[PDB]
RNA sequence: UCUCGGCCGAAGCGUUUACUUUGAAAAAA
RNA sequence: UGGUGACUCUAGAUAACCUCGGGCCGAUCGCACGCCGGCGGCGACGACCCAUUCGAACGUCUGCCCUAUCAACUUUCGAUGGUAGUCGCCGUGCCUACCAUGGUGACCACGGGUGACGGGGAAUCAGGGUUCGAUUCCGGAGAGGGAGCCUGAGAAACGGCUACCACAUCCAAGGAAGGCAGCAGGCGCGCAAAUUACCCACUCCCGACCCGGGGAGGUAGUGACGAAAAAUAACAAUACAGGACUCUUUCGAGGCCCUGUAAUUGGAAUGAGUCCACUUUAAAUCCUUUAACGAGGAUCCAUUGGAGGGCAAGUCUGGUGCCAGCAGCCGCGGUAAUUCCAGCUCCAAUAGCGUAUAU
RNA sequence: UACCUGGUUGAUCCUGCCAGUAGCAUAUGCUUGUCUCAAAGAUUAAGCCAUGCAUGUCUAAGUACGCACGGCCGGUACAGUGAAACUGCGAAUGGCUCAUUAAAUCAGUUAUGGUUCCUUUGGUCGCUCGUACUUGGAUAACUGUGGUAAUUCU
């Protein structure tokens, strides 16, 4: 191929989009943006497939071009705009806010948040560097550069960002015992307390996490996102609290619900 | 590139030996008792039972306290119980291999229509089903191979529009009465 | 009487100035209910006017029991003309498509490609 | 753990592979 | 200052340079308007530079078919390495100059062949395996065959250009224009494969764009590639034989006992079909739904193979007479042929079945 | 379902292959009522192509002096739609095909601390000590004259 590619085949689309096969040949090729192609939800998928506010891409385009959608406090009219982890979607016309938080199955669950929590987000800093007359700069997962960060912030820490101003209001250090959530791999969507971090120089450091119920798992360092200090998350969590249920437990819960169903 | 799907699966297998007296006699006996159109229906039910048995053997080769064995075996047993093929108490993977094609041919809509006092004969049952005289719960079922579930057994009425259940005279009766 | 309407799913959808729903119509012994009849029954049911009611995609289940489709109730006819597909408006008579086929348009465009300036306006 | 060790206060290869078991990472169809 | 496992990293300070082929530091556009000349809110567009996204390009480790009637290969015209440079977006024999003589090989190098694009995968399969993968997803490559370029962020682009080769089109003979391995369609090749249809309504993509375009795609047409479901009848009373808890001398009867040439007799049931109205959908169609008509030889008429064995089903009848033919194999046919040609009968699958070939 | 059967002999037991047997994929013959899904010029010729279409694009926000229309009425800087043209962007995506191609492509793995990166997103953008109440020249479109048998030539 010459130059970039602009299409995304439907089967080649990320599985967590929960797209079906017979609707079309193509999937919404996410626009370039703060989040990677495979770790993002396009605005069209969220507005049509998840919220059912629209039936086609035409109605999604109408909704977006009426300027009703604000991702991280700013209006976006791109139907394929990539909204990613921790992004805050605000629809003031319907007066509702969502935070893109991974389901325990690895999918962006529709998670409604209160308007007060909609004013801030959490960002994991990706890199820190001194530049241009000694000003410290910090780059997070949302690809936003913040100058003059707190000197106590390091890589893999997670800052709290005020969406209106874009400034850091607090931060959490990457330390053992802090709450964390997995943003990639097999354990994607799981929430637990960091227990230890085995370092492999020249390679990927492995972080061990322990579930609230006591199920221990492991992940790479790049797939860990610190969520709160201790066992107190700084954000609201989905209906599942990050606990992965084994298929036996899922079946048992579903059968118990059917026993008391109406 | 097309939005179409191509996953299509053949539902039967032809026997290895085409002309053996024992197999031919048994297949024709099954067709006779259950009023099936041809041999492919027997082969289809045999393929269904064979796939079920293969799954049961696979699961039985695993450890008793194996999460995959437990989950898949419970799913298979519940499925076989729900269609009434297995007894409610015979819920072990060993009782799967003890099943026969009779247990599956007994659950067809043809057999259930014939055995619920809805049809005079099993061929009458097939002719009734294929002519939209039979309904299950609320849906007018028309396919005689419909494998009715256990909770679906108690609701097999005679439709609400069929001459036998809905009271509207059919074409023949209407034409005959209109000249009398 | 013999034809009933019940809207299973229902959302207020303030974003497109409409309420959308799935219509289940019960017509136990009749043909598929015409869209106009479903529209007027919906208008009576939701205390509005029939001109802002847009129904589509009515599939009748096997055996003749019920038909299932989709319906929209716009807040006004202006919002209806603003947020509806052109063909759904053309069903109500509120839109008129072009009177030329794709072949004519494509051939005219490719003929225009061969001329320059205002002469492009003088092609067939 | 060896610079001894955060309610009595940490060894978790401080001589190697195969093998075996585990974990991570690994498109969809 | 900060960071990495690790820098000749980032940042800071010096002493200078700064390509007319500057390299940045806005002479741009819309909307709404408010204070004492000025001050301003919300945007759009643009511009270095750093991140980010989308990638691209290059390297690492491990893994591809058959061939020795291919055993030595590379090293003149870079072959392996080192030094310096050139070029390049950068690492690099990528290319030079100088130096060293290296590098690969039975653990199969090198050469040849491939009806070889690779993979995810497909068929078959007890456990192993064998074979296939042009083909809708990923990666690669190409646009008749080579080569060279322009623009741009990205192309060695071909629905861009330049040239040569092979074809080919128009010409007033001076010149000019080409590239369907895009969608249709045509010729040719062959055993072998569909419409010169409708639409951007869906899925997405592109653009200055809520508005335009898209043979990408969708929808129809041809379609026994293949796969799923599935009609071609069901019931009853009768002439008949058949069958049974009973006694009987063979009947009676068994009809919530059951078979059949029954082209008997009946009423029921119904969809194949033709027409309606919807429904479907950009218009259509097709299903689905509602009507009207529509079955007794229910003529609304099921076929393809076979009947010696293997292997299911006739050494019945007529004809032929080692002929014509059947026969995958064994064999049949030479004047009573179970085997050919036909009639009848049967049986295997059944809207499917036979044959050829590959596996 | 982890299977065999016929054929060398006067007869037997073997080795052994031939033939049978069941899928599968192409072709082909006969036949064909319903309905759903669905492949389809790959194999030989990456052979040759008539014709038509397949890539274009404007918002309130680059340039409006085409009366082509046209207003609240006028001696009105530009009312407003607005073809054309200049400008910007895209045309390097998609689609097709499998001829090349044998550690080459490709797959898993890892690296770029050895590079480039339109676009999106965030940051930076009076950090420079030396007509601005806005500079200049064109060129389209438009008018007008032409050449050529001939073209999206000019």
């Amino acid at each position: 191929a010459r130059g970039p590619k602009k299409h995304l085949k439907r089967v080649a689309a990320p599985k967590h989009w929960m797209l079906d096969k017979l609707t079309g040949v193509f999937a919404p090729r996410p626009s370039t943006g703060p989040h990677k192609l495979r770790e993002c939800l396009p605005l069209i998928i969220f507005l049509r497939n998840r919220l059912k506010y629209a039936l086609t891409g035409d109605e999604v385009k109408k909704i977006c071009m009426q300027r009703f959608i604000k991702i991280d406090g700013k209006v976006r009219t791109d139907i394929t705009y990539p909204a990613g982890f921790m992004d805050v979607i605000s629809i003031d016309k319907t007066g509702e806010n969502f935070r893109l938080i991974y389901d325990t199955k690895g999918r962006f669950a529709v998670h409604r948040i209160t308007p007060e929590e909609a004013k801030y987000k959490l960002c994991k800093v990706r890199k820190i560097f001194v530049g241009t007359k000694g000003i410290p700069h910090l780059v997070t997962h949302d690809a936003r550069t913040i100058r003059y960060p707190d000197p106590l912030i390091k890589v893999n820490d997670t800052i709290q960002i005020d969406l209106e101003t874009g400034k850091i209001t607090d931060f959490i250090k990457f330390d053992t015992g802090n709450l964390c959530m997995v943003t990639g791999g097999a354990n994607l969507g799981r929430i637990g307390v960091i227990t230890n971090r085995e370092r492999h120089p020249g390679s990927f450091d492995v972080v061990h996490v322990k579930d609230a119920n006591g199920n221990s798992f492991a992940t790479r360092l790049s797939n860990i996102f610190v969520i709160g200090k201790g066992n107190k998350p700084w954000i609201s969590l989905p209906r599942g609290k990050g606990i992965r249920l084994t298929i036996a437990e899922e079946r048992d819960k579903r059968l118990a619900a059917k026993q008391s169903s109406g | 590139p097309v939005a179409r799907s191509w996953v299509c699966r053949k539902t039967y297998v032809t026997p290895r030996r085409p002309f053996e007296k024992s197999r031919l006699d048994q297949e024709l006996k099954l067709i006779g008792e259950y009023g099936l159109r041809n041999k492919r229906e027997v082969w289809r039910v045999k393929f269904t039972l064979a796939k079920i048995r293969k799954a049961a053997r696979e699961l039985l080769t695993l450890d008793e306290k194996d999460p995959r064995r437990l989950f898949e075996g419970n799913a298979l047993l519940r499925r076989l119980v729900r269609i009434g093929v297995l007894d409610e108490g015979k819920m072990k993977l060993d009782y799967i291999l003890g099943l026969k094609i009779e247990d599956f041919l007994e659950r067809r809509l043809q057999t259930q229509v014939f055995k619920l006092g809805l049809a005079k004969s099993i061929h009458h049952a097939r002719v009734l089903i294929r002519q939209r005289h039979i309904r299950v719960r609320k849906q007018v079922v028309n396919i005689p191979s419909f494998i009715v579930r256990l909770d679906s057994q108690k609701h097999i009425d005679f439709s609400l529009r069929s001459p036998y259940g809905g009271g509207r005279p059919g074409r023949v009766k209407r034409k005959n009465a209109k000249k009398g | 009487d013999t034809v009933t309407i019940r809207t299973r799913k229902f959302m207020t959808n303030r974003l497109l100035q409409r309420k959308q729903m799935v219509i289940d119509v019960l017509h136990p012994g009749k043909a598929t209910v015409p869209k106009t009849e479903i529209r007027e029954k919906l208008a009576k049911m939701y205390k509005t006017t029939p001109d802002v009611i847009f129904v589509f995609g009515f599939r009748t289940h096997f055996g003749g029991g019920k038909t299932t489709g989709f319906g929209m109730i716009y807040d006004s006819l202006d919002y209806a003309k603003k947020n509806e597909p052109k063909h759904r408006l053309a069903r109500h008579g509120l839109y008129e498509k072009k009177k030329t086929s794709r072949k004519q348009r494509k051939e005219r465009k490719n003929r225009m490609k061969k001329v320059r300036g205002t002469a492009k306006a003088n092609v067939g």
